[PDB]
């Protein structure tokens, strides 16, 4: 019945737009109406509890709390109830680490290895925007909350579905963005080729060419995704 | 000023005082806001503090503040003196308890004459 | 062609028979056998071997030799090779569709695996549609696995019933390229039956099941039992195409030379032949079928070039190849390269520019272009002076010519010629003259959706360049002079010539079919000035009249005696207006306040062709109905009229010239005053709004039935703002003075209505998105200029000021959204209509008048068993008034009584010679009594049809008209008696209606076919020659009636549509044509509707019933109401304010207060401890017309005992009905009390979801006999359940109508569903005021209706809609539709007009629809 | 298929198709020469003439009309009235 | 624009060349003015 | 003519082409609450003999699949018991001619 996407991605680095859906899985009287966030390589809807305790946010009352920032908002509590329920078999970050782990990994793999996957997603694929060092569990806890939170004040009748053709949310891609798009995405061929330049060296190899081409070939176009 | 039919509404053109914001660093303001008392989200609270105004900065939520308007002039004024990019762009939502900057590049923006009592 | 003889019949293809070549003919038509897979140097001595290139077929070398054939490389058809395959193959085209027969029929048996016993498939099995019957089939038989034993007969499951004794499981076959596989089992997963065996289904063993297949079986299938068996989808024996399809590139003498197909089949019989020497040696089994396989490779590839890969091993090392498929890459798209228009010759394009000078089918030429095109014109004694003057003149003089062409068919090329200026012309050459004034040429305007719009013109060779149009030819071809190119094409051929100029010449199409009116009036300039130069203080000075008179060509050279000859010689404006129109020429119209002085000069009367009063204008002189081209048209001839548009235009024009007429701002300025009033008007309508505002601000606003405060709010502030803006519109178009340039042109007819003058001089009005104010875009606020929440015109976006005051940005930027909104969707307007059009053709492309009248697709299917149900053709009717209709009793007795044995009631002696004695005259009377019943019943049959009781209705023959020329055509005078006998007229009408024929059928069923069509067109001639009316009104002499009646019968005839009309093509352009000039209460109306409806969209957008309340009960709003509420349909959870769930233990106590009187008053004269409580609103709890007993025991009996159910009565002041279930609990109440807020339906149809009551005024007669309107409540719902509410007691359930034509259909049958269908189709075409005369939508609506169910228009298949396998080569695979054509035996009628260009024939349509031959009878 | 010259169903009036061909036919005839059946009171132009010969109904020519079915009738442009 | 030419510039990096375990570098079309 | 309340067994439906030529037609008493053919847009539909029928496609000389055509369960031709290769004049109101008469043949 919802959906609440972010397209976050990082501003320099490179540029990687991996989107984070939080899902309201049936409509208005639909049996359970259950909230899941879809997670990038995590090849099935997670429900959005599990993700908190993998996000070491374990129990209920703390989850919650990240969600639903006032305490009287029983009708928001109450459209969450199921969601408490449907990641009521995991307890602790790691059975909620390898709920995760699994569904981005095949049968095969050890326990480790499998939270180790999904505490690398967290830290790297979900919500990267925000950080993708370390320490910085409670800051995505923290905006998935608030993703879940404006998802169900939406659905609660209570907001307005956002505008998508609202233009202060909207981004110009100009001369100079574009020009970097390219630019990383040749430079990176330029430190691949400079790469088959190392493991092909056992005792100056440069293509300035891959770039003067790359950038003037675009121009002389239009070709750039 | 767009071109008809099937381009129609789709090639648009800047309004002859339109620039596109240049990208600015968010560091220094990310840096001046918890100088200026927005508590860090690591060490948030709501059940505490319900009335906290979360501020966000390029769309990452960096924390909260109780009394935003105060932090509002200060980077309204510093905005207005140059010592924030003027390019960059403050939306303080009152009822929505938001205060997000944005800093990032490609932000269409016009200039407006200030009103100021 | 090829000037030898041949004794056999000349002529031309009429059906194509599509095929598949059985093994058998394959050798029967062939000529050779084929063994070699090489040509020429046998041991070296050149030519040709018995296995390829030669055997019989086809010669090279010069050699006429070719089985005695003779004739050589140009003029034999090459004849026809054979080649035995050492095994059975699939060919290619039908892998696809032979494994899908062997889904269908047992691989053991050859036997359908699903039989007539089964009752899923004689639905499957009575398709008539050999495709669409073979996929019903196959989707049937694909899940069988096992051809079944006993079979479940018609009676009892007990009763098995016998069929084909084989119980064999089939394999799940699937495909591998060219091999098919197939994988067994003894049932899906059963003890000792488990794991598949894949074996390959080989060639042989299908070959032999298909041979097994009884020719009811795979008839039943698209099979043809003569012309394609399926067995024949299995090559055994495969064609040989001769040298012409496979040419040899011999350079001259002694080198090589055999074609890319010659080697592919070279490769073949290699193939063919290793498989050969490997049955013939003996061989391993995975070597021969490897060699198999190898082969099957060869033939598959032969054909078709989309395999497991290109063997392109050809004669080249470097590897390209060529199948017939990827031959037909360039002869299946050289053919459609050509069967799209592209190599464009004797054509020429250029800008359009008006030229009031030239007359209307003329076409100024610029010399430049007249220059370059080309007329062949055989050199004759009647022209040889004038082509020798051309000859000489050249490629560069005028009047000159490019080419002259000697009976050797050289090409003596005049431009660089030695003998350029000395060639003796003799006859029977081809001079290639330049095109010369007055050669019919066709003239074109593209986007070319409308007959109109090719027209042929008179060329006119002009000095610069560009094309020049007569003005009023200007619509016909939507064209305009602001850069419009137009294609001008040269008819080539002398009978090309012919039925340019004698069908699509422009005077021929001034009344025009799409909407039986002219469709060229006169405009622009010569409208507005033909207004001036009428009105009565129009004069003409002598000095200027001269000019005026001697300006119009067909001037007869009297000057006219001038209407003042006082004071000073001086005519009126009409006067010389007047000699444009020819005599013999009458008009009658009246307008709201017309007399016989009509004193605002208003009407029309014109008499013997001087306007006797009037203004003309549109009205009168544009293309409108009734107007004075029409009449000209039908009266005096196509060229005469279109000559008069000359005249008129010359004479106006000239005047116009001399008068001048401009438009400046201050034409746009409104009176000081005015201004206030429209200020005034306007700020009065933002007090309306800003009460509306606080009102609902206050809540005091109640909401419309089925519709949203918000929603109703709206609705009241953009009707406020809109009766402002036109009443503020008004207050101007009142105010301008007759002076008034804008309003002087508003007055004529040319450019410019109300909405016009509106927008510029008084408020512009609102502006609107998505039929809404101005959207908030910002957050609550619609610029970052307005306040949060602001509702105000102002801010929502009323644009308030005149464009001639200038617009406020806000004004303006929310004007530009609205404009933009504008643009967008006439760019999405202009792109579905597009393909809608083109649809909509290809839909009715083929159906044609046949010479029985009747209407016919290219099948031969009957669509209308007579054109248009009168057989009338629509450029030949005119809106006429059928007087039997309408008046009061008391008024039809006054007028068509005549009873003679009655003092009062007879005719008077003075309208009658005979006058007197006519006086009790029982006999007589016995006539005239006849004459009166049948002028009775004919009121009566036509207020059956008309039950509106419109009067007026399109019919051949205008009847009023040829009266009004009787009486001047013999001066019959209004004051002696006429010489007539009763039994003259009552008589003689009688014998004429036996005259009027449409059909012409000896037998019974079309006399009585020809009774009907002419019944209408009959019941408007009775009333018209009435006795009464014939001597009472009309006055006619023995002589003008005898003249009326062989008229009518005349002109009646000439109003017969022609066999030939390619009627459909017209009645798609008709519906098309105007649809691309919709360019736009709340319901899909215009283009989307008519893209939903001509797509017959079960998914419609907006489904409405319209229902009407039984006859005695209309006027009730309270049973509207009752019936309302009894209808719409009503849930739960639409009457329910919350649910609880308590836990509330005791069933006698209660921890709810407002309970505990409840479970008392449910104890006087198993339950879980979990209550669900429900408390209801009163509000839409009495609403809806309901009790809580009935909401109760709805429940109680949705929820059988599985529910303990109690409530609240209807006294208590809080509803309320308690729930518990009859340890889980707090989840299956949840779920329950969902299952009651959702599920339960309280009352109403499910569908129907809005239901509002509206009042329409109602046509219906009154005691006295007239027409009287009489108001009705009628409820129109969002949502339909047609069924469901037919039904329901107390609405007419005679009337309720759907938009849904679908529904309609599925409950009240497709002849109802046709009749919605008409409906719809023209709801759309009338929502844009347009008119398109009924035949076009009947034929495009009967069509869609044929084959018993809606079938869309806007394509439903893939391959056709009704196209021969020939016709415009579809996709870049023409291959598979033609092998698909193959095996379903398609059989081509070559009534195509692709077919016939492929087949180098003109098409059976129209002018080819007959043939022409040679009489031997003419003395 | 052939209907005898009684019982013909079809419009004794000749069609606007027919006459746009019969012209066309006749006066392809005319325009190579081939000999013309009325007096030329002045004329030069094939198709004139060609409708001049119609208008004397001296055109010598049999349309055949095909009905839907196949069957055919046969009438000489002699026959048929010309009323457009 | 006359001589059909790209105008470009050299893209000049700066690279630490270190063994473990100025230098032209492509050329950027230059925007005008 | 079987009526029945809410519906039949699909089992008792096969049971209905069971005793020929005899045929069961089986109305539904919600499908019969209105007469359909009472209807505005429901035409006179008259069947044809197979004697008219004759006449009918010998005096315009049509194969029966050149017949507009109506289906087996179409509501109108239901009500009349319709039986594949009948045809019926639909005899409609027309506005062009006063009655223009159609024939459908059952399909
Ligand atoms: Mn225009
Ligand atoms: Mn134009
Ligand atoms: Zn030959
Ligand atoms: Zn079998």
């Amino acid at each position: 019945s919802h959906v609440a996407e972010i397209r976050s991605a990082l501003e320099k680095g490179s540029r990687f737009i991996s989107t984070l859906q939080v899902k309201l899985y049936g409509r208005e009287g639909s049996s359970a109406r259950t909230i899941k966030a879809t997670l990038p390589y995590i090849k099935q809807d997670i429900p959005i509890v599990i993700i908190f305790r993998a996000l070491g946010i374990i129990p209920d009352g703390e989850i919650l709390e990240h969600i639903c920032y006032d305490v009287n908002d029983w009708q928001m509590l109450e459209m969450l109830k199921p969601c408490v329920e449907d990641g009521f078999v995991i307890q602790d970050r790691e059975t909620a680490l390898d709920f995760i782990g699994r569904r981005g990994t095949a049968l095969g793999i050890k326990k480790e290895k499998r939270i180790q996957y999904a505490k690398d997603i967290l830290q790297k694929e979900f919500l990267p925007h925000i950080t993708q060092l370390e320490g910085f569990e409670s800051r995505k806890a923290f905006f998935l909350g608030y993703m879940i939170n404006r998802l169900l004040l939406c659905a609660l009748d209570r907001k307005d579905q956002d505008d998508r053709d609202h233009f202060g949310k909207k981004r110009l891609d100009l001369a100079g963005p574009l020009l970097a798009q390219l630019f990383k995405t040749l430079f990176k061929k330029l430190t691949k080729d400079i790469f088959r330049y190392m493991q092909r060296t056992v005792e100056l190899a440069i293509n300035a060419k891959t770039i003067t081409s790359g950038l003037k070939y675009a121009l002389a176009t239009g070709n750039w995704g | 000023e767009t071109p008809e039919g099937q381009a129609c509404g789709l090639v648009k053109n800047l309004s002859l005082m339109s620039c596109i914001s240049v990208g600015t660093d968010p560091m220094p303001i990310i840096t001046f806001l918890s100088e200026w008392g927005m508590e860090p989200l690591e060490d948030y609270v709501p059940h505490q503090s319900p009335d906290a105004t979360r501020v966000f900065v390029n769309g990452v939520w960096h924390g909260v503040h109780r009394n935003p308007a105060r932090l509002m002039e200060t980077l309204r004024t510093l905005r207005r003196k140059g010592d924030i990019n003027p390019e960059v762009s403050m939306i303080r939502d009152i009822r929505e308890k938001e205060l997000k900057i944005f800093t990032d590049a490609g932000r269409v923006y016009r200039p407006l004459f200030i009103v100021e009592d | 062609v090829g000037q030898q003889y041949s004794s056999a019949p000349l002529r031309t293809v009429k059906e194509v028979q599509f095929g598949l070549f059985s093994p058998e003919e394959v050798r029967a038509i062939s000529v050779a056998k084929i063994r070699f897979p090489e040509t020429m140097d046998e041991t070296q001595t050149r030519a040709k071997i018995g296995g390829l290139n030669d055997p019989r077929l086809g010669s090279i070398d010069r050699n006429l030799k070719c089985q005695t054939c003779q004739e050589g490389m140009n003029e034999c058809p090459g004849h026809f090779g054979h080649i035995d395959l050492a095994k059975p193959v699939f060919h290619v085209g039908f892998i696809a569709k032979i494994k899908k027969v062997c889904e269908c029929v047992c691989m053991h048996c050859g036997k359908l695996l699903l039989d007539e016993h089964n009752e899923l498939m004689r639905q499957a099995l009575a398709i008539k549609d050999s495709k669409k019957r073979f996929a019903a089939i196959w989707t049937l038989c694909k899940t069988k696995m096992v051809c079944e034993t006993d079979v479940p007969s018609e009676d009892d499951p007990t009763q098995l019933v016998s069929r084909g004794g084989c119980g064999n499981t089939q394999p799940t076959i699937r495909k591998d390229g060219l091999k098919l596989v197939g994988s067994w089992k003894k049932d899906r997963a059963t003890g000792d039956a488990d794991e598949p065996e894949l074996r390959v289904l080989s060639t042989e063993e299908i070959l032999n099941i298909f041979k097994h297949i009884s020719v009811k079986d795979f008839t039943s299938l698209g099979f043809n039992e003569v012309f394609s068996r399926p067995e024949w989808m299995i090559l055994t024996c495969l064609p040989v195409p001769p040298p012409p399809v496979r040419p040899s590139i011999s350079f001259n003498e002694s080198q090589r030379g055999e074609d890319d197909l010659t080697f592919k089949l070279a490769d073949i019989l290699k193939a063919n032949i290793s498989l050969e020497t490997l049955e013939h040696n003996g061989a391993p089994h995975h070597a021969i079928e490897e060699a198999e396989s190898l082969l099957q490779f060869h033939v598959a590839t032969y054909m078709d070039n989309d395999i497991a890969g290109q063997p392109q091993a050809l004669q080249k090392s470097g590897r390209p190849v060529k199948s017939i498929r990827a031959r037909l890459k360039g002869k299946e798209g050289r053919i459609r390269g050509n069967l799209m228009g592209k190599r464009v010759d004797f054509s020429a394009r250029t800008v359009i520019s008006g030229d009031p000078n030239l007359e209307l089918d003329q076409v100024g030429v610029p010399k430049s272009i007249a220059k370059t095109l080309t007329y062949p014109e055989v050199v004759t004694p009647y022209n040889i002076d004038r082509l020798t003057q051309l000859v000489r003149n050249g490629p560069n003089e005028h009047p000159g010519a490019k080419y002259v062409i000697r009976d050797s068919g050289d090409r003596i090329d005049l431009r660089y010629s030695k003998r350029a200026g000395d060639i003796q012309l003799q006859y029977g050459w081809k001079v290639e003259r330049h095109i010369m004034d007055n050669d019919p040429v066709l003239f074109n305007r593209q986007p070319s959706l409308h007959k109109m719009s090719m027209m042929a013109h008179r060329v006119k060779v002009i000095p610069y360049s560009t094309f020049r149009l007569n003005l009023s030819v200007t619509s016909p071809y939507n064209a305009d002079f602001d850069g419009d190119e137009m294609n001008l094409h040269v008819p080539q051929s002398e009978e090309t010539r012919a039925e340019l100029s004698q069908l699509c010449a422009v005077p021929l199409q001034i009344v025009s079919p799409q909407s039986n009116k002219p469709c060229m009036g006169i405009v622009q300039d010569t409208l507005c000035g033909i207004r001036k130069l009428t009105l009565r203080d129009t004069f003409i000075e002598l000095d200027q009249v001269l000019n005026m008179l001697y300006w119009v060509p067909d001037w007869d050279g009297v000057i006219p005696t001038p209407a003042i000859i006082k004071p000073k010689p001086l005519w009126s404006g009409k006067q010389i207006l007047s000699v444009a129109i020819p005599n013999g020429i009458h008009l009658q119209r009246f307008d709201e306040g017309t007399t016989l002085l009509s004193p605002k000069d208003n009407g029309m009367l014109i008499i013997d062709g001087q306007i006797i009063f009037g203004v003309v204008e549109k009205k009168t002189v544009g293309s409108s109905n009734g107007g004075l081209i029409h009449v000209v048209t039908r009266e005096k001839g196509p060229q005469v009229c279109a000559k008069l548009f000359g005249n008129i235009q010359k004479v106006v024009n000239f005047w116009l010239l001399h008068n001048g007429f401009s438009t400046g701002i201050g034409d746009t300025i409104a009176d000081g005053p005015t201004m206030r009033e429209i200020t005034e008007t306007i700020a009065e309508a933002k007090k309306k709004v800003l009460d509306v505002t606080k009102e609902a601000q206050a809540n005091l606003l109640t909401a419309k039935h089925g519709m949203t405060l918000r929603e109703s709010f709206e609705d009241n502030v953009v009707r406020f703002l809109n009766e402002a803006r036109d009443k503020a519109g008004r207050l101007a178009e009142v105010n301008l003075k007759d002076l008034n340039n804008v309003k002087q042109m508003v007055m004529a007819g040319s450019k410019g209505s109300f909405i016009n003058i509106a927008q510029m001089s008084a408020c512009v009005g609102q502006q609107s998105v998505e039929g809404k104010r101005i959207a908030f875009g910002f957050v609550d606020r619609t610029l970052p200029h307005f306040s949060k929440d602001d509702y105000s015109p102002e801010s929502k976006g009323f644009v308030e000021n005149s464009y001639l005051r200038g617009l406020t940005p806000q004004e303006f930027f929310f004007h530009a959204m609205g404009g933009r909104e504008g643009l967008i969707d006439t760019a999405v307007k202009t792109a579905e209509t597009g393909y809608i059009q083109r649809r909509l053709v290809k839909a009715l492309e083929d159906i044609m008048v046949h010479y029985d009248n009747t209407t016919r697709n290219s099948l031969g299917n009957v669509i209308q068993f007579i054109y248009g149900e009168d057989g009338m053709d629509a450029a030949h009717i005119e809106k006429q008034s059928l007087d039997t209709i309408g008046g009061s009793d008391a008024a039809f007795e006054k007028r068509y009584r005549v009873d003679l044995l009655n003092t009062d009631h007879t005719l008077d002696p003075s309208l009658l010679e005979s006058g007197s004695e006519i006086l009790g005259d029982l006999k007589l009377q016995v006539l005239l009594d006849e004459e009166y019943k049948q002028l009775v019943k004919d009121r009566k049959f036509l207020r059956e049809v008309f039950v509106d009781g419109e009067a007026n209705w399109p019919l051949p023959v205008n009847i009023r008209r040829i009266i009004q020329n009787a009486q001047q055509t013999f001066h019959i005078d209004h004051t002696k008696p006429s010489d007539l006998t009763i039994k003259d007229i009552v008589l003689g009408v009688k014998d004429l209606q036996e005259n009027l024929l449409v059909l012409r059928g000896k037998n019974e069923i079309i006399q009585n076919a020809q009774r009907d069509a002419v019944t209408l067109f009959c019941c408007l001639l009775r009333s018209r020659l009435a006795t009464r009316r014939v001597l009472q009104e009309y006055r006619l002499t023995k002589q003008a009636f005898d003249w009326v009646l062989s008229n009518i019968e005349a002109q009646f005839l000439r109003s017969v549509v022609h066999p030939g009309e390619m009627v459909g093509v017209l009645a798609a352009q008709s519906i098309g044509e105007p649809a691309t000039q919709m360019t736009l209460k709340k319901v899909t109306s215009g283009v989307p509707r008519l893209k939903e409806i001509l797509n017959v969209a079960k998914n419609m957008k907006t489904p409405s019933l319209t229902v009407y309340l039984e006859p005695g009960h209309a006027a009730d709003q309270e049973q509207a109401k009752l019936i309302r509420s009894a209808i719409e349909h009503t849930t739960l959870k639409s009457v329910t304010i919350a649910s609880e769930i308590y836990y509330d233990p005791d069933p006698r106590s209660t921890v709810i207060p407002e309970d505990e009187e409840i479970i008392q008053l449910h104890f006087s004269l198993q339950q879980s401890p979990w209550l669900l409580r429900l408390e209801l609103d009163r509000a839409a709890m009495n609403d809806k017309d309901l009790t809580m007993g009935q909401v109760g025991e709805r429940i109680k009996q949705t929820f059988k005992n599985d529910l303990f159910v109690i409530w609240s009565e209807d006294n208590d002041e809080k509803l309320i009905i308690r729930c518990r279930v009859v340890a889980e609990e707090d989840h299956m109440l949840k779920k329950i009390e969902n299952t009651m807020l959702e599920n339960i339906t309280l009352r109403g149809v499910e569908n129907i979801e809005r239901v509002v009551m509206m009042k329409y005024d109602r046509k219906v007669p009154s005691p006295t006999g007239e027409y009287v309107k009489e108001p009705e409540w009628v409820l129109e719902t969002d949502g339909v359940n047609l069924s469901e509410v037919m039904t329901v007691p107390g609405i007419d359930p005679t009337r309720i109508y759907t938009n849904s034509f679908i529904d309609i259909m599925e409950v009240l049958g497709i002849e109802a569903g046709r009749a919605a269908l008409y409906k719809e189709v023209y709801n759309v075409i009338a929502s844009d005021g347009s008119y398109v005369n009924y035949r076009h939508m009947a034929l495009l609506v009967d069509v869609m209706t044929t084959q018993g169910g809606l079938t869309s228009v806007t394509r439903h298949g893939f391959n056709r809609s009704n196209t021969g396998a020939l016709m415009r080569c579809s996709f870049e695979e023409t291959v598979e539709i033609l092998f698909e054509a193959g095996a379903s035996a398609e059989l081509d009628d070559c009534r195509g007009v692709s077919e016939n260009v492929i087949l180098g024939q003109m098409a059976p349509i129209g002018t080819g629809a007959f043939d022409v031959m040679i009489d031997e009878e003419s003395l | 298929k052939a209907i005898p010259k009684d019982q013909r169903a079809t419009t004794p009036y000749m069609t606007k198709y027919e006459r746009a061909r019969i012209l066309g036919t006749r006066a392809l005839q005319i325009s190579m020469n081939a000999p013309v059946f009325v007096d030329l009171e002045g004329e030069t132009d094939p198709l004139r003439i060609a409708m001049k010969e119609l208008a004397e109904k001296k055109i010598p020519l049999v349309i055949r009309r095909y009905l839907p079915d196949g069957s055919f009738e046969d009438w000489s442009v002699e026959e048929l009235i010309v009323d457009l | 624009r006359l001589r059909n030419l790209t105008y470009s510039s050299g893209l000049f990096v700066d690279v630490k060349k270190r063994t473990y375990e100025k230098v032209f570098i492509g050329r950027l079309p230059i925007m005008l003015r | 003519i079987f009526v029945y309340q809410n519906n039949i067994t699909p089992s008792a439906m096969k049971l209905v082409p069971s005793i020929p030529p005899a045929t069961i037609e089986t109305f539904n008493e919600a499908a019969l609450v209105v007469n359909i053919t009472h209807h505005e847009l429901v035409p006179k539909h008259i069947r044809l003999s197979s004697d008219e029928k004759r006449e009918l496609l010998k005096r315009y000389r049509l194969k029966e699949s050149q017949l507009p055509r109506i289906q087996r369960a179409d509501p109108v031709a239901l009500y009349l018991g319709l039986k594949r290769g009948e045809v019926v004049k639909i005899i409609r109101k027309s506005e062009t001619s006063g009655r223009y008469a159609s024939y459908r043949i059952c399909m």
